[PDB]
């Protein structure tokens, strides 16, 4: 079970500098005497790394409180400690450290390493009460208060102890670098022994790898796991701790940089050089051996002056929809469609794309658009869609199987249906066959319904084609009517006529951009210039092709382009 | 503005007679096809005769042997007489102008047959 | 509503000099003082339009009558007309010119341009009846007898006029280029004054473009249409026309050339050089500044006197075709090989040619072909074809991945399929190991799955090669009967008996031509050579990449192949 | 019918030298006075040819008998004559050589030469029987007793004789070449007087091609026809039989060689260089004028000691799978894979390997295996490929461009189909943007078509994520349900965990072989190795480019390459 | 095999209130999305909710201001109370588990009110 502490009080952030440390074995081969290149998460040189007390006397009476916050895991750890009594036994890593995320517990006893990775519930503050035995005191009797609750655990690790027995200034340096990358938990490791140095000392070691765990849970949020040798119950005014935590743990955070390795005749990596850090640096990387352009700020797009729409409003702002027989079937061509209006508009019960996006019809372009407007009940603006069947699908619209475009329905209670019945909507019951593609049949022939002609003439079976509608404003949702328009959007090998609104943005003169004027797309800096095009020539061209010079579309000033300096 | 002009209707007593006449202006292409239609208060709209545009009558089996239609080619209008009156003839009618689309309607004439 | 005129009577053409007219501007780039080389269709330099009179008086009494003839529209069209009293109004673009095709219609009026793309049913000589008002006399009233119907109109276009007014030696030159490319009619034009020249001007002026039509119909021929202020119910005279039509128009027709433009400083095209004109034009491209061919005229074609034809019948109509393990592959050769029989009927699934295009094995000649025919399941179809895997294409028909030749095949349902189900057909799954290319195993021994030995007896891990294929005629498509033929071509250095259904032709010594010897095809002449080819020798390559001498199937005489070039 | 002889007692062979014969036409065109390097089946120079009497009489009674021994065909044949009696007839060629296999015939009568391709059933001493007529003597009739049947005949061929009449030292010489080379015989021929010369005659004569043959059988063994003129039944003492067969033939084997022809003025073969002869050979062929690295002997695999096997049966065999998003990923690894029962299954559909071949998958060693499984429709198993767009491709699964690995999909509509629709797996048809590959969203947010938020409530232009996938059993192949896993596979410079039914052969020592070594495959030597591998290394490349040492995966001891090559 | 515990539905006349529930005794790796969805007979799977674990609501039109759902930590149980019910609301619901490998479903409840 785990023992509540005292408030971490959010102690201010302290730095220290990395000299030339965190430089591990990237790939598992032998190399000799050889200096390769190689890009990877590396800690970079000479980097400000945080470093916090295992121990820290900071209250005005003596306090002595650990300072364990938890980290972030950004990429990789660089995690180094420098100790004289293990009082630093292992870490904890996961993204809400709590059940409702996996979660990796590493921890090193006195015997060996226990690696867990199950969904603990881990208290504010987790460790080890270390206490010694009355007799031998060789080996320390770790109490685990890390957690609350184990359970579902996914992974058990055991073997030789990370960490090895610190049992008086030979104080030593362990460092460690943690990676997770596809779904491997990456753990390389090297020990030390240091003297006389308070902070990371000056020099090279490398990082043998150590473990390669498969492990699927994210990070991005650890821990370090401590012991305590004092009482939480008594804590005492001094010394009942170890020596108000003279011993520290290091943090940096690994990042994506080039290094060249110089292994040596044995094979150990000697020296390292960071090319990102300094100037020569960068020389000696592009000698591989140890002995610019201005980029654009935004993105600029201009097109001429939208000036013709589609007569959309003809269409659905129409005051009068034809029969079911004889559909409005209108023509849109040479002219700019926003169909955005109609979208974003949402008035429209039923709006259905086939073959065709909703939200990139402001992106094609068509060669033609035709629209049909009508009014039908609502059932059968229902039933309007490629493939099915019905009266209406089968007898007054034909709608091939393969059908590119839009069908488009609003409800037209307020405008359609009087008090007394609008029957100025005429629908057929009976045809002798089934269409055929687009066919707008408003034959009003006597349908014969039994074996005798009708002659045109009704009778014992014979009847009239067209029944009317009795659309009334107090009509159920299925029985009232419906505006509806299907446009039907042509997309073969011939120019377009009916093309999206193009949106252009604002000009930026005298800076480097990205530049794009009617299809004409580039990189460079604009200015006014004084040369003299003619009414037509929209770009200019130099002596080799390379555009020197452009028309804005929208003002015909003339924008002479200068390449982006490098 | 498609416009179908009404004309030719009243009071009349049983066994009389009268020409309503159909006026049609606008679009109008060639192939037209102009029809009346009977609408009685507390009734529907139904089909009274059709003409189209190859002269056809097609007349329903309410009225047999009674309306007549005739067309004017010269300014494509057309004439109702309307003979042998009955008092189940009494209401108004109008036409219906078949086009190719957005067919057109007209203002009404109100027919009276009683005694 | 259209009049019908008099016969044209087919007048006699007339020329005349192009000097250096017709340049447009080919792009919309703006270049100063540079010489640009651009390939584009350019009516040649000092070329023969042919010229005719807007009203035409030629005949004895003095009839005057319009010259409005339908010409062609090859590859755009150069119109110049020089006039003084605007008798030339517009053209008509299409290909039949009458309500089966589209056509395109451009007419000027006092006010506008009106251009047009319907089904318009032209009359034989469409015009415009032109009449002046009482009063005022400043505009011209005009009267369109130029097409009886428009339907189906797709395009509607006005603008400012293409031609000015021309309201007494004050002649006028509008010259106009017209392209139709790429669905897109685009009209050049340029207006000059002119004085007392009566033929094309000699000088140079560019064709600024005018407008870009987004038409998309195909153009074959065009007409010209004519101001008519005369009346034709009564023709006077005389002077009732304009003048007996001393206005005029050109036609030229361009054609691909390249041209060198000099754009000077503000960007006008100032010159143009024809680099196909003269030497001297060519040598001023060449150094891209102002200041060995020989052709054959005919083709000779040899095709061995053979009179049989290839037995496809007994092969593709076979009434029974075995099993996919023992080959029957039908040997074709010294007999024709018509192919147009079996890629034109339509009735095969597959027809997958490698190595050769399928419509070319009709010229082509072959020492020999074999003609595979075996009965196989639909899915398994896929499986004859090179480089592919499957228990077809390695445990029954291999194929190598270097294969010149075709594979057809067409469905048996009714043909091999039985109510029963038909187990005649035979196939494998268990094999030793894959075969090699064209090799053809009909062993029936009994595989060893196990480890143990079979010895010829089927058992535990012992079954015959032989498994059963259900064909019925109720099963689907994956797995209904196909009837396959594969037809593996032979291209080698010997003497072909398959030759296709060419046309053998006669003998043209010493002379440059397009030869074919038994399928080599090339160009040359030929002369007698004192060569001996030994029997089985049919070419000959002293150089081993060029066939120096050829023997003739026909005459055993032996001809040696020089190179036509000089 | 056949006539049983005596046994051939197995004499011992007896062979003799070909200075430098049996050089025929390589090609049928004609070269004059130019040297051609040809790379084809010749008979090597200066080799010993295995010679043969006609009748050879070595008992001590004085028996005579054929010497007809079954030959082998070794990728050709050379055979010479030298005889004066027409005692030699002709062959028979084949595998077995009897009823179940093919077999070809070549018989030289004194009219006509027969070419039979048929099933023989030859006998054990085939032979013709020559008698002469009683009175003419002229010619010499023939019977044949080469098979006692004929069947399933695919092949008939008759021409002049191949071998001419012969009716005292008046020997001839008589040279062929016989080819089999892509289901084509050729016979090439050349015949010389001869003189006094026993052996094979010191020069050089060009062999000429007689004909090709399209035989399209396989050939093992060959035997040579005797003509017999003495009596089986009465075999007299001596002198009945020609003359203790002073006649005799030889027969050498041809080889893949490269030799240098001199056609001559003429165009005949005067001259011939063959290349591996000696070394002035050798510098003739380089320099085109008249005037080494150590093999490896065996091969040796060495994989890990891996006896667990896999569950690849549970994933391919598994009740339930996950949808289109939220595809299940599992890993596979420490365990032998075989591919077999699944590339074999012919269960699946679709079956796609990129990056590696499906039939190697067997021999391969990976570090890990991913299996990915779900659910799609049957136009949407084309999204399941590298480079791809579309809802799935774009929205729910993405193989990243450098995909490696198999993707199999097939038919589940008995699985996952049920009457009334199995709406249990779903889609997204809407995402703020594309995925990453192998990234796998789960999110299920309302989407925001419109510019106002949907805070969580799917309104106008709030869509949930997820749209259900209809399957029916009914439905269109398009439509039906297909269960797919993508086998993602890891190549990496790590220790392999999954591995192919390979077995592990002996490890050979300080010897020229070729090695395989966890897949790593390759040729050379390998030494003990002193090199400071730490316990983790795998593998090693001082130089990067060559893996100079590895680990032995059996053994963990360092073993170095040295390219055996010197 | 994480099996997923549904109860709680019925008959109940229009106006009344239901208490489903439904309990997933599997694996639930890492974090989960509990959902429900509505299907009646003769129409497609409608998702009623989808709200996760952690948060996102995710709350359908269909039956807005009326159904909630109440997430149980301690067991990770997930309740639908449902309130002022209608005979179109009416339907068999499906409990729905996201998880982290793949998506698995209920066995069902059959929901009717009516009058
Ligand atoms: C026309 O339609 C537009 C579509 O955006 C909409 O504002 C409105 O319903 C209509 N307005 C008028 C004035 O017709
Ligand atoms: C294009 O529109 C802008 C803003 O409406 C206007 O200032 C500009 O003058 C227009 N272009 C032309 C050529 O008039
Ligand atoms: C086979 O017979 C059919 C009969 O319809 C015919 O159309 C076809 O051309 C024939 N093909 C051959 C190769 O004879
Ligand atoms: C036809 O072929 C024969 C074959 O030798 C040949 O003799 C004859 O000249 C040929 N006929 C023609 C017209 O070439
Ligand atoms: C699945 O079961 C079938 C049963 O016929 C078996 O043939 C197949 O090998 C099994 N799949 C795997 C991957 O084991
Ligand atoms: C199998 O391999 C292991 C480790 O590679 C080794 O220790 C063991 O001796 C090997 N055993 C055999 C029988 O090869
Ligand atoms: C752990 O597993 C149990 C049983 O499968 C499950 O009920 C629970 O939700 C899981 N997660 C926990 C306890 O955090």
């Amino acid at each position: 079970q785990c023992v509540n502490l005292t408030t971490r009080t959010q102690l201010p952030p302290a730095y220290t500098n990395s000299f030339t440390r965190g430089v591990y074995y990237p790939d598992k081969v032998f190399r000799s005497s050889v200096l390769h290149s190689t890009q990877d998460l590396f800690l970079p040189f000479f980097s400000n790394v945080t470093w916090f007390h295992a121990i820290h006397v900071s209250g005005t009476n003596g306090t002595k409180r650990f300072d364990n916050p938890v980290l972030p895991f950004n990429d990789g750890v660089y995690f180094a400690s420098t100790e004289k009594s293990n009082i630093i036994r292992g870490w904890i890593f996961g993204t809400t450290l709590d059940s409702k995320t996996q979660s990796l517990l590493i921890v090193n006893n006195a015997t060996n390493v226990v690696i867990k990775v199950c969904e603990f519930q881990f208290c504010n503050d987790p460790f080890l009460g270390v206490y010694y035995h009355k007799n031998n005191k060789s080996w320390m009797e770790s109490e685990f208060r890390v957690y609350s609750s184990a359970n579902n655990c996914t992974f058990e690790y055991v073997s030789q102890p990370f960490l090895m027995d610190l049992e008086g200034n030979f104080k030593n340096l362990r460092e460690f670098v943690f990676k997770n990358i596809d779904g491997y938990f990456k753990i390389y490791s090297k020990h030390t022994p240091i003297n006389l140095v308070r902070d990371l000392p000056q020099g090279f070691s490398a990082l043998e790898p150590l473990v390669d765990l498969p492990i699927g849970i994210n990070i991005t949020r650890f821990q370090t796991l401590l012991a305590l040798h004092r009482s939480y119950l008594t804590p005492g005014d001094s010394s009942s701790g170890w020596t108000a935590g003279a011993a520290a743990y290091y943090v940096g955070y690994l990042q994506p940089r080039t290094f060249l390795l110089k292994y040596n005749e044995n094979g150990t990596i000697t020296d390292a050089v960071d090319c990102a850090l300094d100037p020569l640096s960068e020389t000696k990387c592009t000698l591989k051996s140890f002995t610019f352009r201005v980029q654009p700020t935004e993105s600029i797009v201009r097109f001429p002056n939208i000036t013709n729409l589609c007569p959309f409003g003809e269409v659905f702002n129409a005051t009068r929809f034809a029969s079911v027989y004889a559909w409005n079937r209108k023509r849109i061509s040479n002219c700019v469609a926003d169909y955005s209006v109609l979208y974003n508009s949402a008035s429209f019960s039923t709006f259905k794309c086939y073959g065709v996006s909703p939200t990139k019809l402001n992106d094609l372009c068509f060669t033609n658009v035709y629209a049909d407007s009508f009014v039908i009940r609502g059932d059968e603006v229902r039933q309007i869609a490629p493939g099915q069947t019905g009266k209406i699908a089968d007898y007054n619209y034909k709608l091939p199987d393969d059908f590119t475009g839009c069908v488009i329905a609003w409800n037209s209670n307020n405008l359609d249906s009087k008090v007394g019945g609008n029957y100025n909507y005429l629908y057929r019951l009976f045809r002798k066959s089934n269409l055929k593609p687009f066919e707008r049949d408003i034959s009003t022939e006597i349908y014969q319904a039994g074996s005798t002609p009708c002659n045109g003439v009704e009778g014992f079976n014979c009847y009239f084609p067209l029944q009317s509608y009795g659309f009334q404003p107090t009509n159920g949702v299925g029985y009232q009517p419906y505006r509806v328009v299907v446009l039907s959007f042509e997309l073969l090998h011939a120019p377009a006529t009916v093309c999206g609104p193009k949106k252009s943005t604002n000009l930026v003169k005298n800076k480097c951009v990205n530049f794009n004027f009617n299809g004409l797309t580039g990189t460079g800096v604009l200015t006014e210039s004084n040369k003299k095009f003619l009414p037509f020539q929209q770009f200019g061209r130099d002596i080799a092709d390379t555009t020197d010079a452009v028309r804005d579309p929208q003002t015909l000033e003339i924008l002479d382009i200068t390449p982006c300096s490098f | 503005q498609v416009q179908l002009q009404e004309s030719g209707g009243g009071l009349v007593q049983a066994g009389g007679s009268l020409r309503l006449s159909c006026a049609a202006s606008g679009s109008i292409f060639s192939p037209n096809t102009m029809g009346w239609f009977r609408q009685a208060l507390g009734k529907q709209r139904e089909m009274v005769a059709v003409i189209s545009s190859i002269a056809s009558t097609q007349y329903a089996n309410f009225v047999k042997g009674r309306f007549t239609i005739t067309r004017d080619n010269t300014k494509n209008t057309v004439h109702l007489q309307m003979n042998s009156l009955i008092p189940e003839d009494t209401a108004v009618y109008y036409c219906y102008a078949v086009d190719k689309s957005q067919d057109y309607w007209g203002q009404g004439t109100q027919v009276t047959v009683s005694s």
